[PDB]
RNA sequence: UCUGGUGACUAUAGCAAGGAGGUCACACCUGUUCCCAUGCCGAACACAGAAGUUAAGCUCCUUAGCGUCGAUGGUAGUCGAACUUACGUUCCGCUAGAGUAGAACGUUGCCAGGC
RNA sequence: UGGGGCGGUCGCCUCCUAAAAGGUAACGGAGGCGCUCAAAGGUUCCCUCAGAAUGGUUGGAAAUCAUUCAUAGAGUGUAAA
RNA sequence: GAUUAUUGGAGGUAGAGCACUGUUUGGACGAGGGGCCGGUUACCGAAUUCAGACAAACUCCGAAUGCCAAUUAAUUUAACU
């Protein structure tokens, strides 16, 4: 299913943009899904939990980012694990995208589903989930706390309008 | 923090002398050092 | 009252032979902290950062990069 | 009342007098100012007085730009007691001028009025001044 | 438009530069395209009247020796103590 | 984002490690370089900054489909023939940037089981 | 592509009544009720859905 | 004898911008079976390829645009001397920093193919 | 010990005063030490900057996450150099 | 042993002057608490574009000093032990 993509880089962009070569075509290279804090005090066995929930949600086992400073107005230091993330490449990342968006607006219960402007200015997406489209796999059938994601697509696109064609490729314009 | 001393079992000598301090090493440390009167390293360990 | 009247007692820094003076094989030609200069050829580097000279010949401050020195020591006699 | 907010130093040396003016040798912001021709410590309650006299002449007239700050403390032993037991707290704040330095700027005001601002200015600090324009050649 | 000057030889001492200003004279250079590094002296009096009518960014046409030069003020040295120009560049644009 | 190319990071930590690396005409230096379709090989003494001998991929002496490992197998074989004829002593293995795994390895073996005394 | 700690995901099939998009993957593996073979070949669990049909801007 | 490996010189050698290019090269590229590998991920490293590609890297050519270099002249300062210890002056040596004009889009060694 | 007393001090380390080297006084100006480390030692190797914006479930606005510029401005067990 | 010319280095010497900086000042500019309805504004804080001060506790240079070499000249028969 990544070969609707190998329409799409005529689709539109040779189309509306009409490149000199299909190798200055934009391209999305990584998949980051930064967890959250769960502030592991007592949380720890809740960071546990939330691995195991990111591990259902991607079949990569994620990292377990610790804090980076010791900082005040929080309980922290260095050490202290306060983060999981797995980064998607290939046919993980097209086979979770593919699956990701068939059910994703259907269970946002949004009109526009995200913005149409979060971006950098790079192709980059700044996307937040308040997680439910995902765990179609295992449910809510033993979780306690919900969830909620930092999702950003990387591309090889420079400028925003560009992510927004290749967000023509199933995407909440 | 406090000063050791390591006993090799065949040397019959108590010629290295180093440190440790013993919240972090509770227990007896040893190591392979050389001693001069077999001429070869040997096993010696914390009295 | 004060409570100012402590200082160190000066470590004697610096330049220990000249360039172009022959030195014999072991000799100091640095005393500093840190590398304000490398070693080059035929000079070795202390474990207090001293410069001392690996063979007897003559003594060559000389530049390093842009903004580097070394000191070298040619053998010739 | 002019005084830095920190230092790195409360007690620093004295400064050297002798010399020429290093920089600020010239009227950059308004029409006229006030030159030095010698060479003092000037003292920050100087600055005070002679920034007074100069504003009530003027009436709220135009604008006077403070071309010296004064940055380096002095200290003075309080009572007259024996020498030497460490350095004495804290006295004020000096600027240091040298020949050629702007003292003092006015713009928007006519040029007699400037002057007579200048003036009573003048009589308030302790170094030998002249009136200037805007370099022009 | 019409300064004129005279072609200082060679080393002039820190006596006979303050001797030269005693005078209404300025040291002065010329350079730039046309001409090499010619070491001038210069009137003072002369060399005002002419900015004054010629304007600060103007042409003056100077004669060194035997030529003229047209030419720019590229730079000036003023003592603000006495007010008097202590030295002058001359740039010449052709 | 931005593809960093591969060649200058090799050329910084080939810098990196030719800094106790050197040719002195008795330990001359045998320095190697793999693009991403061949290898080559050089013996140079550093001091007068001068190579010696020379043998490549795309050498027609060796040039054939294998495996870009057993061609790596023949440069180590060809580079110690040609450099076997005069100063085949100790020498001075420079990997350049590269990891002593692989095609480098390869060629280090090679070289090493034919003469040169690295 | 370390062994061992990973998630079993496989490419179970995740065939809708709406366009039958069967190419995704994970550990849902009910019995295998229906193996359609253009499709993967697997369990079928993900039968059907919202997923093609009314979304909540592509109605 | 053009490239390409690899050395030497203080960026005069760099950044930026504009324009061209390709199997003796050179990279993107295609994949994970195997060596090996990611505190997750063939992204990187590694290996096997060679369908595509000059887009990017890279090379080559234009710019002084930002950095870099930078005189001549004239000043601060200063050794010595003489007045005098004036917030100095004078004579004689050494002449700065800054700033102006101007340079500069690199020279050069070795090697092998291409020639 | 700018009489003595009272107050403050005996040692070591680092800056500054300190004036091309080095040295250099005061009851002159500022700070530390009286240890720590089984890795914070060795070594092949391997592998290798923050901050600033940017915009994002969290959002202290910044904790973790992502892009690009960012000088060792980061970092370096311990004071300064 | 010496003592007194040319050539080479070292200190990055200071005096001067500002090569990033660190600190201290009077420039002039739109965004954030905010004035208000979550913003409209002022003032502030911070950020980018003129002119000053320390650079006693600074960075780019360098009078005189010092170290030295000459297969190099006038001086002292004294030297260093």
């Amino acid at each position: 299913l990544k070969e609707k993509f190998n329409t799409e880089v005529t689709e539109n962009l040779m189309k509306k943009f009409n490149y000199s070569s299909v190798m200055e075509v934009p391209k999305i290279d990584k998949i980051v899904v930064n967890m959250g804090v769960g502030d592991a005090v007592q949380n720890s066995k809740v960071l546990d939990n939330a691995v195991e929930e990111l591990e259902l949600i991607t079949g990569q086992k994620p990292l377990v980012t610790k804090a980076k400073k010791s900082i005040a107005t929080f309980r922290l230091r260095e050490g202290m694990p306060i983060g999981a993330k797995v980064t998607l490449r290939g046919e993980r990342m097209y086979e979770f995208l593919d699956k990701l968006i068939s059910v994703s607006l259907p269970r946002v219960r949004d009109f526009q589903g995200v913005s149409k402007k979060a971006f950098d200015g790079r192709g980059n997406y700044t996307l937040g989930v308040k997680e439910q489209l995902i765990f179609p796999e295992i449910d809510y059938d033993k979780v306690s706390k919900v969830r909620g994601m930092d999702i950003v697509i990387v591309t090889t696109a420079n400028t925003d309008e560009e992510a927004r064609e290749l967000l023509a490729n199933f995407g909440m314009p | 923090r406090v000063n050791v001393t390591l006993a090799c079992t065949e040397c019959g000598d108590r010629n290295y002398i180093t440190t440790k301090n013993k919240r972090n090493n509770p227990e007896r440390i040893e190591m392979k050092k050389y001693c001069p009167r077999l001429n070869k390293y040997t096993l010696h360990r914390e009295t | 009252s004060t409570k100012n009247g402590r200082d160190s007692e000066s470590k004697r820094l610096g330049a220990k032979r000249a360039d172009g003076q022959f030195v014999t094989g072991g000799s100091i030609l640095y005393r500093q902290r840190g590398t304000k200069i490398y070693p080059g050829e035929n000079v070795g580097r202390g474990g207090d950062d001293t410069l001392f000279a690996k063979i007897d010949g003559v003594v060559k401050f000389e530049r390093k990069g842009r903004d580097k020195k070394q000191v070298s020591v040619y053998a010739v006699a | 009342m002019l005084l830095p907010k920190r230092v790195k130093y409360r007690r620093q040396h004295r400064p050297k007098t002798t010399g020429r003016s290093k920089g600020g040798n010239y009227v950059t912001f308004g029409e006229f100012g006030l030159q030095a021709t010698t060479t003092s410590w000037i003292t920050s309650r100087q600055i005070e007085s002679a920034r007074i006299a100069m504003t009530r002449y003027m009436k709220r007239g135009g604008k006077v730009w403070i071309k010296i700050f004064p940055h380096t403390p002095y200290t003075k032993k309080p009572l007259e007691v024996r020498m030497g037991a460490g350095k004495g707290a804290v006295e004020g704040w000096i600027a240091v001028v040298k020949p050629g330095r702007i003292l003092f700027e006015v713009a928007g005001v006519s040029e007699e009025v400037a002057r007579e601002a200048l003036r009573l200015a003048s009589h308030k600090l302790p170094v030998k001044t002249k009136f200037v324009k805007r370099e022009e050649l | 438009a019409s300064l004129k000057s005279i072609i200082r030889q060679g080393k002039q001492t820190r006596s006979d530069l303050k001797q030269l200003r005693k005078s209404g004279k300025v040291p002065a250079v010329v350079y730039g395209y046309g001409t090499k590094n010619v070491s001038v002296k210069v009137d003072e009096v002369e060399f005002i009247k002419v900015i004054r009518e010629v304007g600060r960014n103007g042409v003056i046409e100077l004669g060194v020796g035997s030529k003229t030069i047209k030419v720019m003020v590229a730079d000036y040295q003023f003592d603000p103590l006495k007010n008097q120009i202590t030295h002058i560049d001359f740039l010449a644009i052709n | 984002i931005s593809k960093i190319d591969k060649n200058k990071v090799r050329l910084k930590r080939h810098a990196r490690v030719r800094t106790n690396l050197s040719g002195t005409a008795e330990k001359p230096r045998l320095n190697v370089y793999r693009s991403n379709k061949h290898i080559y090989a050089q013996i140079i003494d550093d001091n007068k900054g001068v190579t010696l001998a020379q043998a490549s991929s795309k050498d027609s002496d060796i040039a054939t489909t294998a495996t870009k490992v057993e061609l790596a197998t023949k440069v180590g074989e060809a580079i110690a023939k040609k450099a076997a004829d005069k100063g085949i002593k100790e020498i001075v293995f420079d990997r350049g940037g590269y990891l002593y795994h692989g095609r480098v390895k390869a060629l280090a073996e090679a070289a090493r089981e034919s003469g040169l005394e690295f | 592509m370390k062994q061992g700690i990973h998630p079993e995901y496989h490419q179970v099939i995740f065939l809708d009544t709406t366009t039958n998009f069967k190419f995704l993957s994970g550990s849902t593996k009910t019995s295998s009720e229906m193996m359609e073979w253009e499709d993967g070949k697997e369990y079928p669990v993900i039968r059907l859905d919202i997923s093609s049909d009314s979304h909540p801007f592509y109605t």
